[PDB]
């Protein structure tokens, strides 16, 4: 249904798709996501359109290779494959409101879904300095989100003899949390961040030392993306929400971090298994 | 004694282990010794008719199969046609109907006796033209006589409201356009309703019949999002709402996220529409434990209750009120207690107990004591341990799925207020189904859509 028109590795796990959606592309805004199918026996996965052309009815997808769905995308398509199902925009968009000086942090894959949002606030007269953490051959969007205040790139190295995460570099959290005190050497009206929940919560507590504002794109497992199911829902100020109705965007002091904190891997287990065995593509 | 027929079934030991029809229902030879037990009341007040919510003709299509006995094609496409002029879905409504508040419920032969099982009947009707091609010669027969009318009309959801309104519009000229938030047609009738209860066949022929009608349906399209109803009102003569209630109920008490808990709608969705127990031939994941507790007792929880049992859990159904109170199919409720679902009645949860990892252990319930009403709590409490938990409570409107169109009149529980003939606030724009009535049946979306093309026509002609 929707032709895949641009298809390229732009850094190391991380694929740039330009799909022709007008439906989306005509009507989407910052903070607003979809949600794709790729294969008749797939799965439907949330995806943010980081950017877009209305006239020409086109929306930019950045995937990160992270397990089956993803890797089946990077591998088995081609520019001129169509998606077999684009459904969006979903979620509530951004407010667009005059905060001030802002810092946008996308953690990963994360500054993805911070470039939609940070042009928007920059262009609307907000003082916005977007910030990147990731390892250095995932570097991506450095030109494009260089169209601001001021970018900053933090890369930590992916050590070879080093495994995934602890005690010390899916531990690049711990520089994260470090350049986070950018604050007690500038002014800030408003925190943002994209980044793991983990990640978004260590950070969370260190602006929370100052009296900082800050809001969050929770990322919760999502089925529909419509509001009728509610695998999405997160206790914000104390009331039970849907993130692909309500969010994903929500208030940083008004998140339950314990709780969406150990609703990170509850699929893991079938999650390794369904990319195990669709690497066995010998 | 003079009884009603019984239909035949799969054994327990067969059907638990799959996702197949357990009721294999009435043979021509069932179905003529079951008609002739009717006694054939007078039409205008034959009770049966008035219990049906569309008012079939009843005994009307029974006499049909009674005079054609001696050929079966014959008969099917005379009690068919009959049958049509009412109701278009009689293979989903004989199945799912709950007959025993309705059309059996009024039926005078039940008041002395067991009543006559109208449901079987219409079922055996429809499955018998469905098989032997006796609804494809009727629908090609109506396809010759279609002239087109330069008018367009725009359906919001595909549903069996939705369905039946594009259907019936199409059949009358116009060019219609159903817009569809999910990757497949159908609403309820592709996530919620399992192949246990609906084989998936019926709704895969009723999507050929609007292929064939020409009607056309973009689905991954979400009113309110992709394209608003003001915006629709630009490009087509009328719109038609029928977007249900699929908004689940959840409780807002300590443990509603803990790992393990779903709502019914998401368990089912991920059986349904996206094949989850086939993991890892389709890629949607699905976690069942050894232990399922399922909070509540209508239609919803029976269907999650005999999935999960399906995927080898053993399931418990914890009901706020009794037995007799429970609003599911006694028909599905003798289902899932011979395939082995335990219930426990007059317990409500006050908390979801759970691990310091955030997994669901157990739930802790207050014993209740038994209409507007409700009942109340005896201050006793009792816990069940569980592995998996899911919520059936109910459905509700999406409450702010109308805030795209302020101009569309919608009441204090999400239910789009419309007039006699089905019209809303907005003139050229009607509405049917849950989004009406809030979860209510699906002969009554049938209906409604029905109702509405009818209404649309007679708003196009003047
Ligand atoms: C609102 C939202 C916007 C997103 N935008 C982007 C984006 O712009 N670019 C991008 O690369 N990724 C994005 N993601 C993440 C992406 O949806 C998931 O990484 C992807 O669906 C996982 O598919 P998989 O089978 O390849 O990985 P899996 O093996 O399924 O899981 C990998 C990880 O992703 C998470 N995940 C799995 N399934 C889902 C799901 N259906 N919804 C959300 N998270 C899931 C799990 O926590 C898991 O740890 C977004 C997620 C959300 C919720
Ligand atoms: C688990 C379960 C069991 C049931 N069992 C029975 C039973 O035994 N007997 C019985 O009579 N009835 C039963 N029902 C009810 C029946 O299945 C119907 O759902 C109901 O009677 C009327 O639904 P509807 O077609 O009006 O709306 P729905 O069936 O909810 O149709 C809504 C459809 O429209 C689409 N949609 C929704 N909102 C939007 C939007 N904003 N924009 C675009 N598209 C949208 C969705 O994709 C959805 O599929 C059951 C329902 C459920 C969920
Ligand atoms: S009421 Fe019972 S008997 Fe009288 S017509 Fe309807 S079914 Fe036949
Ligand atoms: S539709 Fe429901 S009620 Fe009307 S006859 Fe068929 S079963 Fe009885
Ligand atoms: S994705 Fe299922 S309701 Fe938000
Ligand atoms: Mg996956």
């Amino acid at each position: 249904m929707y032709k895949i028109l641009e298809k390229k590795e732009i850094a190391m796990r991380n694929t740039w798709y330009k799909v022709y959606a007008p439906h989306v592309a005509k009507k989407v805004q910052p903070g607003q996501f979809v949600i794709v199918r790729a294969f008749p026996n797939g799965e439907r996965i949330p995806l943010t359109p980081v950017m877009w052309d209305r006239e020409e009815g086109w929306i930019v997808l950045i995937v990160f290779t992270r397990g089956k769905t993803t890797m089946r995308m990077a591998v088995e398509l081609k520019e001129g494959d169509s998606l077999l199902n684009v459904a969006g925009p979903l979620g509530t968009p951004v407010p667009m409101e005059k905060f001030g000086k802002i810092l946008a942090i996308g953690a990963y894959t994360g500054i993805v879904e911070v470039y939609p949002i940070a042009k928007a606030w920059q262009e609307i007269g907000n003082d916005v300095t977007t910030l990147h953490v990731t390892f250095e051959p995932m570097v991506i969007l450095k030109e494009e989100l260089e169209k601001a205040v001021t970018r900053h790139i933090v890369e930590p190295v992916p050590l070879n003899p080093n495994q995934d995460f602890l005690a010390n570099k899916n531990v690049s959290q711990r520089l994260k949390e470090k350049v986070r005190e950018l604050l007690e050497s500038e002014d800030w009206d408003l925190v943002f961040m994209v980044g793991p929940v983990g990640d978004q919560k260590q950070v969370f507590e260190v602006v929370k030392e100052y009296g900082v504002p800050m809001k969050v794109d929770l990322h919760p497992i999502m089925v529909d993306g419509t509001g009728m199911c509610g695998a999405c829902r997160v206790t914000v100020g104390g009331e039970v929400k849907f993130a692909c109705v309500d969010g994903p965007e929500f208030d940083a002091y008004q998140v339950d971090w314990d709780e969406l904190i150990h609703r990170v891997g509850f699929y893991a287990k079938l999650e390794k298994l369904a990319l195990e065995k669709y690497m066995e593509e010998l | 004694i003079k009884e009603r027929v019984p239909t035949p079934e799969r054994s327990v030991g067969e059907r638990v282990r799959d996702f197949g029809e357990v009721n294999l229902g009435y043979s021509w030879e069932l179905a003529l010794r079951e008609a002739e037990r009717c006694l054939q009341c007078p039409v205008e007040y034959a009770p049966c008719i008035k219990g049906c919510p569309v008012h079939i003709n009843i005994p009307g299509f029974i006499k049909a199969l009674r005079e054609n006995r001696d050929n079966p094609s014959k008969a099917v496409r005379e009690a068919l046609r009959i049958i049509w002029r009412d109701n278009t879905l009689p293979a989903i409504t004989g199945r799912v109907c709950p007959q025993e508040e309705q059309c059996e419920g009024a039926c005078v032969v039940g008041k002395v006796g067991d009543p006559i099982n109208i449901g079987k009947l219409e079922r055996f009707v429809a499955d018998y033209a469905r098989e032997h091609g006796i609804d494809d010669e009727l629908l090609l027969e109506e396809i010759k006589g279609i002239k087109r009318n330069g008018k367009k009309v725009a359906i919001i959801g595909a549903g069996p409201a939705g369905l039946t309104c594009a259907a019936d519009l199409a059949k009358m000229g116009y060019e219609v356009t159903i817009y569809e938030a999910l990757h497949q047609p159908g609403g309820v009738l592709t996530y919620g309703i399992p192949e246990f209860r609906l084989p998936k066949e019926i709704l895969r022929k009723e999507l050929k019949k609007l292929s064939l009608l020409g009607v056309e349906i973009k689905t991954d399209h979400i009113v309110g999002k992709t394209i608003t109803i003001q915006e629709l009102l630009q490009e087509y003569d009328a719109v038609f709402i029928g977007t249900g209630a699929g908004t689940p109920k959840l409780p807002n008490i300590p443990g509603i996220n803990l790992n393990g808990i779903y709502s019914a709608n998401e368990f089912l969705t991920r059986i349904n529409l996206m094949k989850a127990y086939k993991f890892p031939e389709y890629d949607t994941p699905i976690v069942v434990g050894k232990k399922v507790v399922v909070i509540g007792a209508g239609n919803t929880a029976m269907d999650a209750a005999r999935s999960a049992l399906r995927l080898g859990a053993e399931v418990t159904i914890a009901y706020r009120r009794g037995r007799e109170d429970m609003t599911a199919r006694i028909e599905e409720v003798k289902h899932a207690e011979e395939e082995g679902v335990k219930f426990m009645f007059f317990v409500n949860p006050v908390e979801f107990i759970g691990d310091e990892n955030g997994n669901v252990k157990a739930v802790k319930f207050e014993k209740m004591k038994p209409g507007k009403r409700k009942i109340v709590g005896t201050g006793e409490y009792i816990t069940v341990e569980a592995d998996t938990v899911i919520i059936a409570i109910g459905q509700t409107p999406n409450k702010v799925l109308w805030r795209a169109t302020p101009e569309l009149k919608v009441d204090e529980w999400g239910r789009i207020v419309v007039d006699e003939n089905l019209m809303t606030s907005i003139p050229g724009v009607f509405a049917g189904g849950d989004a009406i009535r809030g979860e209510a049946t699906v002969i009554l979306a049938m209906g409604d859509g029905r109702k509405a093309a009818k209404a649309i026509h007679q708003y196009l002609s003047k």
